[PDB]
């Protein structure tokens, strides 16, 4: 799978390895501020339907338009990486991307 | 134009039967069909709708009340020139007359999402019906 | 390459409606069909756009049964939805399990399957991983 | 950079009897609640320590279904217990899930835990991990 | 989450990334099965009751007192962790922790 | 003080019932309360038991005969003062005469785990009883 | 020398057969036997040998119900084989599950296991990982 | 585990970490397909039974041989990885060899 | 040599039988035997088969006929000197007279894979059979 390193130098760097629109909202998981009290407790906790942030990534550099190419072109790699696998449940992959990335900097 | 309602009786609580509408004289492949009920002392509630187009994916677009979901399924023949409902898991509040009907006012377009058909006043040519009831 | 900890990769699921494809029910369709003997794959995300239309598809035989699969308790309803499509169906001629036209994944709640399951709203799109610190992430959230 | 090996990283769970915590049924029964809206989640161990008390506990509703959930095939009961309390209850206003109010795991076999499961026997503790090589854990073994 | 690295020359170090008991008695699977000759087939193997031995670690240079308090400040992360994931299986974090070692280690 | 029983009868083998113990004059969350029975030819046995505090989790402490596990559950409501035990899946092996009973012995201090109130000597103001017949 | 990709690895399994071992049905009965206390496992391979000699046993108790285990969804029949020998049985003085003496696996589709299942045609094998690069994968197949 | 690393540096060579056929035929996941341009996506794909290719390995200098020899000594140190494991469905391994791979060439 | 069916009888559809087939002056345990059943205006057909040796692992060979496959179980216990047919979920299809028969012929050398003792030329020692009836 193709990954780009988003990275700095307000002027910031894009590496790797219309039909476009500039608005990008987004959900996420409590950008800051991760601790509390008692919060980090699944008791004392969100909960499954009130656990989302909404956030605005902003169209700095053409972010948002080649990050929706990057999106449409990676689906080509992907089913073909499920395709070998037989197991149905949910696929973890960041690990994956993890060890490929220590494999090919080496 | 003409209708015709068969198979109908009377059942035990948890029993099933099957319904069969079939014209006459007319093809039912320019309306958009539908079964009602109506019970002694009540008015003429909805039970079932099926469309008219076929779309490949989302063949034929269907609705149910309430009352009936997971229970009651409606079906379409074109050839045969007939329209089914298969009532399964019966109740004792499911007694009635049951009736069927076609409409040539909606059914155009394609595709109808979300609560469609649940009027009165646009179906017409409604049959004689069939006595439903479930006892013990 | 600056990749310190494993959590820095984020997998981000965005909508077929924000690349300018059409989104209507209608015309959205024809972008699904039925196949057999292709097994269901499912894969983990991150985070997602919101979604801008949904939908909420139930399909039965004529004998009763739905041609979806029955849905695991991994799959969720779609966090984020501006406008859900309640579409009930009838496919006579039609077996196997559903699948998409374009390769496109459809979102749940943090999975993206190559089916369509019964009774959750769903979306259509496509993941992509990229590696992001947390530095560089508060400069572009907002 | 003593990591050579994968199974160089142990994961022994230690438990709260020897945190100078009380461990009798009563005072242990007011470290528990009830919460819907959380889903469970499992985690795997490798080693522990061998406990001193134990539970084997079944809540049901006045209608007769188990308010705690079932166990799946890799639940098993803990391996050392000194003392198994066997309790049994009724609890009619409380709706959810079973979860631990300090943020200690339900230790079962090799597998902690943030609920509780339907006749299996557990303990309360939490796990940590390091990294041993073979020469340092012949040197403290037993 | 916190592992720390644990090293011997006898005088000993620590190295991460009262309220305590000094006996520590646990159970683990075995040092080495392989000496019976064919106990690693699972038929001729000892089964669940018969698989575990018992140990005793000692409180040398107050080990096991700072385990003990290294295992509760170990949860927040755990529960964070859990938290993120969807799966409601058994989730193994010794590829997560050796990724996070060499992620590390420039 | 004074307790009385309802809900028995005659049922199939299977079949479910729900027994109800109501006290006039007596409060019974001042006491822990059980369910008996007796059979002719034979003595009395336990059926079950449940006591007087709350915890919170795991509530009110229950307990059950081996015979009767996972089929019988009982239940106590302490505003309407009453006591319940729904018997489900009756085999004709449980057909006997039920009595209530109340007890002020135990019930203090708190949590009652493991087999607790089993006996008969400590138990008082026996009801009626009711009779519950499994047959064929 | 040197890996460059994770999929670069390969873990092939091997069939008994190779191994000019004799692959009747009698003289293969004699290395599998019922034995009470231990999990069935399974373990993920990407390709192997097609086998001379392939299996499909049901084994029944005089009551009626199987002494074998129910397949999962991963299990499938084993791709390739130049024959099928199809056996049923009834095994009155035995309990357990079946398991291997050799210590080798029950081979399926891409799935190797410790026990035999259901109505699922299998093979004996043994199972080994390696790394070949694109080049010399060119250079060997076919 | 162990791993032999087939190099190119015609012949071979074989770097680790009768009784043998010599004729070495397989089946393996399709390479070809990918450049098909529409058979990625799971609905033009092939299915089940049309998802493998025949191939043979050759017999040049004892490789067969030093494969089946190596299945039957990995089987050993496999089985006893297995044993300590609590999860009952399918496992994969791939991940714990590059994992080793990169904590033994550091 | 000699042998005698039990236990036929008139059940309803979905009901269970068990038939015991019995030797007097022959040891069963040198031959294979099998049951058989006879419906009137028809042939005699196979139904099931049980061999002779054991084999520790899949340990008496036995063999069905498809129309009864999954339903019927075959046993043999040779210290009883007795085969017996357990069946299951009974349709009227299956009312026949059943019989019972040795066979000396095969059963020799090892394990019978595969469809095996399916005719009836090589069975001897035919018993006079009992009346198993499905009907509603
Ligand atoms: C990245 O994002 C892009 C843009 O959204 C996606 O590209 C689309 O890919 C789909 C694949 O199905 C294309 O759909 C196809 O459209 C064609 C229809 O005919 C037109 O052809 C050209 C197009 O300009 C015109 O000149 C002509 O007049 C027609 O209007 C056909 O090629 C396909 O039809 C197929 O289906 C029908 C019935 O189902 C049958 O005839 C055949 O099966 C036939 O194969 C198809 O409908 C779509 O046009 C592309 N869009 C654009 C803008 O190029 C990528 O898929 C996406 N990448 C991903 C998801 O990985
Ligand atoms: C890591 O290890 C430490 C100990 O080293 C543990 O810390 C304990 O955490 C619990 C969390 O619940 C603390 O309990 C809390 O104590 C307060 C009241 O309790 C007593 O406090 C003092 C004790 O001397 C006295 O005044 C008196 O006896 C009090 O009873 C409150 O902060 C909390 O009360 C909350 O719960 C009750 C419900 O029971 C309600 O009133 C409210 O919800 C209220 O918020 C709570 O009871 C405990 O005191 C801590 N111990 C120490 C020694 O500091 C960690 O839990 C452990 N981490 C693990 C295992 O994960
Ligand atoms: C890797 O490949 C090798 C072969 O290259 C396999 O090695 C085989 O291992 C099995 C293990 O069970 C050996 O089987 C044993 O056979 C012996 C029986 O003795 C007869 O045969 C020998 C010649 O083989 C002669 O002395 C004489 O004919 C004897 O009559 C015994 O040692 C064992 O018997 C045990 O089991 C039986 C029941 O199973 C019982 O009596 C007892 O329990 C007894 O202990 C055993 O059966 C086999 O011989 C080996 N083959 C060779 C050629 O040496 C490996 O298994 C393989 N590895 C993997 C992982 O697949
Ligand atoms: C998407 O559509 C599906 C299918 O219609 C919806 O699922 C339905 O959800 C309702 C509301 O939760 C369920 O009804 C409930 O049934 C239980 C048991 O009978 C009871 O509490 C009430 O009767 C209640 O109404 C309904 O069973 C369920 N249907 C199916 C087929 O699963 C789903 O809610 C829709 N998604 C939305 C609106 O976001
Ligand atoms: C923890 O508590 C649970 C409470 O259910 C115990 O499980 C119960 O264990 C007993 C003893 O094995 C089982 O009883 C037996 O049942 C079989 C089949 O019905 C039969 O041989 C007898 O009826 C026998 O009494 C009982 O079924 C089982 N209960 C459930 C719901 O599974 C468990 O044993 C306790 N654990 C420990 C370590 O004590
Ligand atoms: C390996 O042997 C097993 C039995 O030990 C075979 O499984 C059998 O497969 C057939 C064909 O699919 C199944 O029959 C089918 O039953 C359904 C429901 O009644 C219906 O579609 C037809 O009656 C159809 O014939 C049969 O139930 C099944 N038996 C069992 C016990 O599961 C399997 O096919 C064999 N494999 C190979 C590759 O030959």
């Amino acid at each position: 799978d193709e990954s780009p390193s988003f990275n700095t130098s307000i002027s910031l760097t894009f590496s790797y390895f219309n039909d476009c629109d500039a608005e990008l909202r987004i959900w996420s998981v409590q950008e800051d501020d991760l601790a509390a009290g008692l919060s980090w407790i699944p008791f004392f906790g969100p909960g499954i339907e009130g656990l989302y942030t909404a956030g605005l990534i902003k169209n700095q550099n053409n972010l948002v338009c080649r990050l929706r190419r990057l999106a449409n072109q990676t689906a080509k790699s992907l089913e073909l990486l499920l395709r070998v696998t037989t197991e149905e449940r949910t696929f973890s992959l960041i690990n994956r991307i993890a060890i490929d990335f220590l494999l090919t900097r080496w | 134009v003409q209708l015709q309602e068969s198979g109908g009786g009377l059942v035990q609580a948890g029993g099933s039967l099957r319904l069969s509408c079939t014209a006459s004289r007319g093809t039912i492949s320019l309306y958009a069909m539908a079964w009602f009920r109506q019970a002694p002392g009540k008015e003429r509630e909805f039970v079932a709708a099926i469309s008219r187009f076929y779309n490949d994916f989302i063949g034929y677009s269907t609705n149910y009340a309430d009352s009936v979901r997971a229970r009651f399924t409606i079906s379409r023949d074109n050839a045969e020139n007939t329209v089914y409902l298969l009532m399964n898991n019966l109740k004792p509040e499911d007694t009635a007359s049951y009736y069927c009907a076609a409409s040539t006012e909606w059914a155009s377009e394609s595709l109808q999402y979300g609560n469609w058909g649940h009027e009165s006043s646009k179906y017409a040519n409604w049959g004689q019906g069939t006595q439903v009831t479930v006892s013990s | 390459g600056t990749l310190q900890k494993t959590e820095d990769v984020h997998l981000m699921g965005f909508t077929l409606s924000g690349q300018k494809v059409a989104d209507s029910p209608l015309e959205a369709s024809k972008r699904w069909a039925f196949r057999t003997g292709v097994p269901p794959k499912n894969v983990e995300y991150t985070e997602g756009e919101e979604a801008k239309t949904c939908y909420n598809i139930s399909v039965t035989d004529p004998s009763g049964k739905s041609l979806l699969l029955d849905p695991p308790s991994n799959i969720r309803d779609y966090p984020k939805c501006k406008t859900v499509h309640h579409i009930q169906g009838q496919n006579p001629h039609a077996q196997g399990i559903a699948l998409h036209l374009w390769g496109a994944f459809f979102l749940y709640d943090r999975v993206a399957s190559t089916t369509m399951y019964r009774g959750k709203v769903f979306t259509e799109g496509n993941i992509a991983a990229m590696i992001v610190n947390k530095t560089v992430h508060r400069m572009i959230f907002s």
